[PDB]
């Protein structure tokens, strides 16, 4: 998770400048091997998010997720479907086996003149006790 | 084939 | 080298001009139904001159020679006050084409023989040569049966080849 | 249901003849080509002709007319699918299929006609397994010929274990003269090149939308396959259940699957062309080519075919980047650009003349087709996730893939 340090304030700024509330197609980086976000690398990443900081207790959203996931794919080579969580009813538990963060619910001049949402929670047993599997048993066999 | 290959995983468990 | 066309009404002396420019004599010429060409060789430019007769059944076919044309000669008669209108019609009919857009104009006030014959100035304004657009038009009063002004139009024309 | 399948030439003489029922006379073939001269010159051309009660199912090769004749209410798609298969198997045997391929190699070709079909019933058409007892250089027929698995023989062994995949995009486009996209579907096709040991059962998984919907990952990147047509070797009953691409591949190069989908996003390259057709005079094509696709991606060796008039003459081309060749033989121009990245927009200004005499007849309006090729770039966004090598012996193969996006039918209707 070395080249994930150089965009650790840079992409998070674009996440935080993204509101939590041309181009066509998909390029693939040549000759770089691709793999999903594996278990021990998600253990390597959940501790990378535990140690580098700036993520815990932040306002999670989907626009921030997609800014983040494609940046992992283009700079680290990982399939950007790993940051998937359980839907609306219930705690937004990760479907990813190894992601130890569950999602609980919680510039300035773009406002007009007179005027006429989630967050992380570290759960180290989400890597072993797949709580999203308890929320979705029939999908995981 | 002048273009080069890229290796996929095997299992994706 | 220069592609030259001699357009105009019938009986314009345009074949009388052409054999005066090439040969130098006033040959007895029939009303020419088809066309004529003689490479007049004068002032470091060989003028390839496509004289074409100006009768009624020919005037639609005029469009076929309007390609790679570097210059016109629209011969008018100074002795045809009655035909200056259809000649003005002809001119405005013919010049308005995308083919033949970059060819300059040299008008001949032929048949300067009578008080019926006008000067260049009245003929210019009966034609309305000031109404022209994208034109190096230049009327040149000529006498075909005496060679007068003919080489002088060719003189002006040979200036107008290079830029 | 065939009775007599024949091969003709451009003249209509029989390159090779083979009956299967005797229910069609062998001299019926001599009426076909004049009827072919008849139906074409009246514009009543169909792939089926009829001289009385004999039905003339035919395809047309470069020189060849694979004429399959019948008389009854035969199954039609049974015929023609076999017809392209015979072309294919001959293409598998003879690297070009022409008159030289037939008259020099009648030793094997009549044997193929004996083997591929009996009575009108195709029974063995897999050429790769057919190589094992029908050679141009005889033993018993293989068990794979008897086997329900009819595409892959056992005991195939290599030193390495390489699975070479080619996820190939083919962008169709129909832009009218109005500038709107009429029909832009994408027919992608994954073609496999297998070099593996033994009898493996390969199990494939993609970023399928439905399979992610069955998983619960229908919020991430998932391609939506509107229809796929697969190989035989894919167990489609296993796929029908739960989107499971499970198969025993043949050995070598083969197309596994053929997906098709629509896409409501922009073309990768937008073309703006104009026509200053001056009557009897000239024509001008101030054509630009903007790239809408990704800037990291580069459209290799594009070949913009713009149909010019037939008697167009004196070509002039003010390009920006990329050369024009004028092809009067196709009455067109190929403004070719080798390297054309995404985001780039290159103009070309063409100028012809036109004869001061008009032509006699009309010409019609062919669209503009370009020949782009973008590697490492799935426009539909399809992603192979894995490839499960399952061998009873058990090995670690080398699965490999590259992504290439080309045109399908990239027609853009002109002025
Ligand atoms: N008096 C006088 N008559 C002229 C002069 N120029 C031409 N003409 C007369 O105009 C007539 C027409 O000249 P031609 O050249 O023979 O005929 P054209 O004008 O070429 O007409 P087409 O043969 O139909 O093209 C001639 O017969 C001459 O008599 C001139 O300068 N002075
Ligand atoms: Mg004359």
């Amino acid at each position: 998770s070395k080249s994930s340090v150089i965009g650790w304030p840079a992409v998070r700024e674009r996440m935080r400048r993204a509101e939590p509330a041309e181009e066509v197609g998909f390029p693939v980086t040549p000759q770089v091997p691709l793999r999903p976000m594996t278990y021990k690398a998600a253990v390597d990443l959940s501790h990378f998010l535990k140690e580098k900081g700036g993520l815990e207790g932040l306002i999670h959203s989907q626009r921030r997720q997609d800014i983040l996931d494609l940046w992992i794919y283009h700079t680290q080579g990982y399939f950007p479907d790993w940051q998937n969580y359980t839907p609306g009813p219930g705690v937004r538990y990760p479907l990813t086996f190894g992601w130890c963060y569950k999602l609980v619910p919680v510039k300035g001049e773009n406002t007009s003149l007179l005027h006429p949402v989630l967050e992380w929670r570290f759960d180290s047993r989400l890597a072993f006790h797949h709580v999203a599997r308890e929320l979705h048993p029939e999908y995981f066999k | 084939t002048s273009y080069d290959y890229c290796r996929v995983p095997m299992e994706d468990g | 080298e220069m592609r030259i066309l001699m357009v105009g009404l019938d009986a314009a002396g345009k074949t009388t001009i052409l054999y005066k420019l090439k040969l130098g004599e006033i040959v007895t010429t029939i009303p020419t139904i088809g066309f004529n060409v003689e490479t007049v060789e004068y002032k470091n430019i060989s003028f390839t001159v496509w004289d074409v007769g100006g009768l009624d059944k020919i005037r639609p076919l005029w469009r076929h020679y309007f390609q790679n044309t570097q210059g016109l000669i629209f011969v008018v008669d100074s002795n045809d006050r009655e035909r200056v209108n259809e000649a003005r019609e002809e001119l405005m009919r013919m010049l308005a084409e995308d083919e033949l857009r970059d060819a300059v104009l040299l008008v001949f006030a032929n048949k300067q023989d009578l008080p019926n014959a006008m000067n260049a100035a009245e003929i210019t304004d009966k034609l309305g040569l000031h109404s022209l657009r994208h034109r190096n038009w230049y009327i040149q009063a000529t006498c075909a049966t005496s060679g007068d002004g003919l080489y002088e139009g060719l003189d002006w024309l040979s200036n107008q080849l290079r830029n | 249901s065939a009775s007599a399948v024949y091969v003709l030439d451009l003249k209509g003489k029989v390159l090779i003849c083979r009956n299967y029922r005797g229910d069609v006379d062998m001299s019926e073939v001599e009426h076909f080509m004049p009827i072919l001269m008849e139906k074409e010159e009246e514009g009543m051309l169909s792939p089926i002709l009829a001289h009385g009660g004999v039905r003339f199912m035919w395809i047309k090769h470069n020189n060849l007319y694979l004429v399959a004749t019948s008389k009854k209410n035969a199954c039609v798609s049974l015929v023609f699918s076999f017809l392209y298969k015979v072309v294919q198997v001959f293409s598998e045997y003879f690297k070009e299929l022409e008159e030289e391929s037939i008259r020099d190699n009648f030793v094997i070709i009549y044997e193929l006609l004996d083997e591929l079909m009996d009575f009108g019933y195709p029974q063995t058409t897999d050429s790769k397994i057919l190589q094992e007892y029908i050679t141009q250089e005889a033993p018993r027929p293989p068990a794979t010929v008897t086997n329900a698995v009819s595409w892959r023989s056992e005991g195939i062994k290599y030193r390495k274990n390489e699975v070479f995949l080619d996820v190939i995009e083919a962008v169709n486009l129909l832009v009218s003269a109005n500038g709107n996209v009429l029909r832009s579907e994408i027919v992608g096709s994954i073609k496999m090149r297998v070099f593996l040991s033994g009898m493996p059962e390969l199990r494939l998984g993609l970023n399928d939308k439905v399979l992610f919907d069955n998983t619960g990952r229908g919020k991430s990147k998932s391609v939506e396959l509107e229809d796929v047509k697969f190989h035989q070797c894919v167990r489609l009953s296993r796929f029908e259940n739960d989107r499971t691409i499970s198969f025993i591949p043949p050995d070598g190069e083969f197309e596994l699957m053929s997906y098709r989908l629509n896409t409501h996003v922009k073309p990768l390259i937008w073309i703006e062309s104009v026509i200053e057709k001056h009557s009897h005079s000239r024509i001008e094509y101030m054509v630009k080519a903007k790239s809408q696709f990704k800037r990291r991606s580069t459209a290799n060796n594009v070949e913009i075919h713009i149909p010019v008039p037939n008697d167009a003459d004196s070509p002039k081309f003010k390009t920006t980047v990329g050369s024009v060749k004028w092809v009067p033989e196709n009455s067109e121009i190929v403004w070719s650009v080798k390297s054309f990245p995404g985001g780039k927009e290159y103009l070309m200004r063409a100028h012809f003349g036109l004869p001061s005499v008009e032509a006699e007849d009309k010409e019609g309006k062919p669209p503009i087709s370009v020949k782009f090729e973008i590697p490492y770039f799935t426009t539909s966004g399809i992603q192979v996730r894995y490839l499960k090598i399952i061998e009873k012996s058990g090995y670690q193969a080398l699965p490999w893939v590259r992504y290439i996006t080309q045109n399908g039918d990239y027609q853009l209707r002109t002025q």
